[PDB]
């Protein structure tokens, strides 16, 4: 699940991916979104900061993505 | 937040 096309924009690539993350080394940070059953997106696909990213997983604060984070919840 | 490769690696 680490390969796949997160999102409209994602530019995590099997063929071109590199670490950015201070936590990452072979591969792809990622976090779940929240929005309907979910789905994983890729950290940096979401333009997350490190400190914001390294936050939300120390945390129980859901994450929603940029495509689903206006839409009205519940 | 669930999420994966947010783990600091050793060598520190
Ligand atoms: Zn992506
Ligand atoms: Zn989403």
């Amino acid at each position: 699940g680490y390969w796949i096309t997160c999102c409209p924009t994602c530019d995590v690539d099997i063929n071109t991916w590199v670490p950015f993350y201070s936590t990452e080394l072979n591969k792809p940070a990622m976090i779940y979104c929240s929005h309907g059953d979910g789905h994983w997106v890729h950290a940096q696909c979401m333009d997350l900061e490190e400190r914001t990213l390294i936050h939300l997983s120390e945390g129980s604060n859901k994450y929603y993505c940029n495509e689903h984070v206006q839409i009205a919840r519940a | 937040a669930r999420t994966k490769q947010t783990a600091r690696k050793a060598a520190g």
